[PDB]
């Protein structure tokens, strides 16, 4: 579905959150902390 | 005989090769705060007095 | 302002240099030594900003 | 200004990277502004074969 | 007047040692200058003297 980007993961430092849906994208310069990629859905 | 505060001790440093890391055993340091010129950015610097 | 306008920061102490065209916001401690802080930001260990 | 250099070439029939030369072309382009070194992808767990 | 201290006091009446250092660094011959500790030779490989 989509890529991630950024670095040391936690809220200290932004991050991206390529992803894709039917035809949508959507991007967000965010601090994202997470720990896995399941994005659930199908 | 650190001075008092309305009577300073000021000293002039002449032409001298000073390294500030070595200074840090030299006091407790509660505060080490300093303004536009860095701490760290401090022993690369050349002075004209 | 009369008392004071802190509200703007800009920051003094970086590992190294940094590119053209990018921002480095955050909120860590310097380490500025082998010294080893964890948020404390007392000595040895300046609030970047 | 990010790039997406993309091209479909559905002619593989089985053999991964098959010998052969084919172009890519971006179609969106932003920029955003961070220090990255790192790199993950999203796939479709809730149901993967 | 006076000024005494008594180590009963606490905090915000303790003597505090201060001092406090002054530079002039601008474009003027330079007298002082912090180091790099220097480093080390070597011999028979090429390197950045
Ligand atoms: C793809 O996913 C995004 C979020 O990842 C969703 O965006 C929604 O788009 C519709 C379009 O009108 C809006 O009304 C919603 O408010 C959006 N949701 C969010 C959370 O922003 C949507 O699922 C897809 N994008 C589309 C359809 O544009
Ligand atoms: C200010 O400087 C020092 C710091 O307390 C005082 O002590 C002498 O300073 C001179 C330099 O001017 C040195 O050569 C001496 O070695 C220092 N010690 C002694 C025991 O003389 C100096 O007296 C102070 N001057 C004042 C307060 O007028
Ligand atoms: C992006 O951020 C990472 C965060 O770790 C940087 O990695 C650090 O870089 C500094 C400066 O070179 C050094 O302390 C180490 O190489 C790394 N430290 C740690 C703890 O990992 C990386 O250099 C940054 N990239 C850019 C281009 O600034």
């Amino acid at each position: 579905r989509g890529w991630i980007f950024g670095t040391t993961l936690d809220s200290k430092t932004q991050s991206l959150l390529i992803v894709n849906n039917a035809t949508n994208v959507v991007i967000k310069v965010c601090e994202f902390q997470f720990c896995n990629d399941p994005f659930l859905d199908v | 005989r650190f001075a008092s505060v309305y009577a300073w001790n000021r000293t002039r440093i002449s032409n001298c090769v000073a390294d500030y890391s070595v200074l840090y055993n030299f006091a407790p340091f509660f505060a080490f705060k300093c303004y536009g010129v860095s701490p760290t950015k401090l022993n690369d610097l050349c002075f004209t007095n | 302002k009369v008392s004071g306008n802190y509200n703007y920061l800009y920051r003094l102490f970086r590992k190294s240099k940094l590119k053209p065209f990018e921002r480095d916001i955050s909120t860590e401690i310097y380490q500025a030594g082998n010294k080893p802080c964890n948020g404390v930001a007392g000595f040895n260990c300046y609030f970047p900003l | 200004y990010f790039k997406i250099y993309s091209k479909h070439t559905p002619v593989n029939l089985g053999r991964d990277l098959p010998q052969g030369f084919s172009a890519l072309e971006p179609l969106v382009d932003l920029p955003i502004g961070i220090n990255i070194t790192r790199f993950q992808t999203l796939l479709a767990l809730h149901r993967s074969y | 007047q006076s000024y005494g201290f008594r180590p009963t006091y606490g905090v915000g009446h303790q003597p505090y040692r201060v001092v406090v250092l002054s530079f002039e660094l601008l474009h003027a011959p330079a007298t002082v200058c912090g180091p790099k500790k220097s480093t080390n030779l070597v011999k028979n490989k090429c390197v950045n003297f």
